[PDB]
């Protein structure tokens, strides 16, 4: 049926079906990066003006007005034919109310396609200098060749100390706060 | 004022309009049915489509079929011309006696009389039947339960009520066979013809 | 240029104060669901375009379910419903 990289991720739902069809259409042609960047620009324009999102997600308004507004705001972004056909298909089936989902589903692709794995590191306090770069060096060896790391850093003083590291497949809770919490729980439940 | 059939599920038809949405209890006529199909709007579903109940059979309908909104509820013919005739729900004559040529049409959904339009005196409707007028009197505007089974003159009593009210008071009568059997309806119609309450070509009908 | 374009897109649609005004999505059997009335309170009386009264009983994320104090034949889909600003009182 559809010729692609045969689901680089496992994305589900009807919005996942639309995103995989758009990925197959944009990988049969050489327009994958163009449709990715105009969908990013479209999502940025929708988040910039919530009145446009309220106009699109209004059941009172007719679908012809919605597709006219979609084409009007895609002309100024200098879009391609593939994303115009994708948005016309979304507004034809009255599924443009979930236009935030498919783009997010399309953001879920081009992470495995580009090898980017999402990593989340949470610390008691934000650190730099001696930190950061050694964390990147440690995380670089956690991947097979051809993959990259997209790192998000968080701070939370409630974990007392240590580090909370989560990858897209596994989790490790090697933190001081959880360690002393389970040690005190063991001491209370035993002694 | 013109819509298209979206869904057909049993006697429930979902029809989608473009410009003007018909209100609740309005009648919509299907444009491809030779015995015309009138749909009554029961609720608004949003998205410019409404859910309707059918007044006739639904076999053979196709999606996208044109429906014309009448802009009014089911308007049935009313007048002295409907005396002695048999009508269906939508006012079509089903007694094979020709068309009902009248000048007055009325919607079957109207408002109740107000609190100031009601009489404070609970008057009785005298019907000329001695046992009824003495022991179980009929009140004007009341609800009356007529019991009786097979072999008793319940039909004869009904026709006597019709004749006595039309004679003593000058007021007509209306019979409504809500979900009645065809054999019982045919027997009632022929008994009404035989006893002279329904009269053909004389215009002296009382029901 | 882009902001003027989005202003034109917004102005292509009519201006409605959805906080205090609502449009009837569906009216029937004395119960009307309305799009709008973002500042409505629970059990709050509302007025319709025909002069009828209603009570906002259901506060749903998409619509507001209002029980109509009268016959629903005078209310059409797309009519204007406005808040009275107060809970139902006699």
């Amino acid at each position: 049926a559809t010729q692609l990289v045969k689901a680089p991720i496992q994305v589900f739902g009807i919005e996942g079906r639309y995103a995989t069809a758009l990925y197959s259409a944009a990988v049969k042609q050489k327009k994958l990066e163009a449709v990715e960047k105009d969908l990013v620009q479209l999502n940025a324009s929708l988040k910039k003006f919530p009145r446009l999102g309220e106009l699109l997600k209004n059941p009172t308004l007719s679908r012809q007005l919605k597709k006219d507004a979609i084409g009007s705001m895609l002309k100024e972004q200098k879009a391609v034919d593939l994303t115009s056909n994708f948005l016309d298909l979304l507004t034809e089936n009255n599924r443009l109310k979930m236009v935030d989902g498919v783009i997010n589903a399309f953001k879920t692709i081009m992470a495995a396609h580009r090898g980017e794995v999402i990593c989340e590191v949470t610390s008691a306090k934000p650190l730099d200098e001696a930190a950061r770069k050694d964390l990147e060096v440690a995380l670089k060896g956690f991947l097979k060749p051809g993959q990259n790391i997209k790192l998000t850093l968080k701070t939370d003083p409630a974990i007392i100390g240590g580090l909370v590291v989560s990858i897209g497949d596994r989790f490790v809770d090697m933190s001081i706060g959880t360690k002393i919490k389970r040690y005190t729980a063991a001491l209370k439940t035993a002694v | 004022s013109n819509g298209q059939i979206t869904a057909v599920i049993g006697a429930v038809v979902d029809v989608q309009f473009e410009d003007q949405l018909p209100p609740i209890l309005n009648a919509l006529e299907v444009q491809g049915r030779s015995p015309r199909l009138i749909l009554e709007v029961a609720q608004h579903l949003g998205e410019n489509t409404v859910r309707t109940i059918a007044m006739d059979g639904t076999e053979g309908l196709v999606r996208g079929q044109n429906v014309l909104d009448t802009g009014a509820p089911i308007k049935i013919p009313v007048g002295p011309e409907t005396l002695g005739r048999i009508m269906n729900v939508i006012g079509e004559p089903i007694d094979e006696r020709g068309p009902i040529v009248t000048d007055k049409f009325a919607a079957i959904h109207a408002d109740a009389p107000e609190f100031v339009e009601m009489s404070v005196q609970q008057e009785i409707l005298v019907t000329g039947i001695k046992v009824v007028d003495l022991l179980a009197p009929y009140a004007k505007g009341g609800k009356i339960g007529l019991f009786g089974g097979a072999g008793v003159g319940k039909t004869v009593l009904i026709m006597e009520l019709i004749n006595n009210v039309a004679k003593a008071h000058g007021g007509y009568s209306v019979f409504a066979g809500v979900g009645e059997r065809t054999r019982e309806g045919n027997d009632l119609y022929h008994e009404m013809i035989e006893s002279g309450v329904i009269s053909l070509k004389d215009k002296t009908s009382k029901v | 240029i882009s902001a003027v374009l989005e202003e034109k897109i917004l102005g292509a649609a009519p201006k409605e104060n959805l906080e205090e005004t609502g449009r009837v999505l569906s009216i029937g059997d004395g119960i009307a669901r309305v799009y709008g009335l973002k500042n409505i309170q629970a059990e709050e009386m509302v007025e319709f375009s025909s002069g009828l009264k209603g009570m906002a009983l259901n506060l749903e994320p998409d619509n507001v379910g209002i029980v109509v104090f009268g016959n629903d034949k005078h209310i059409k889909e797309g009519d204007i419903v406005k808040r009275t600003g107060a809970i139902v009182d006699v």
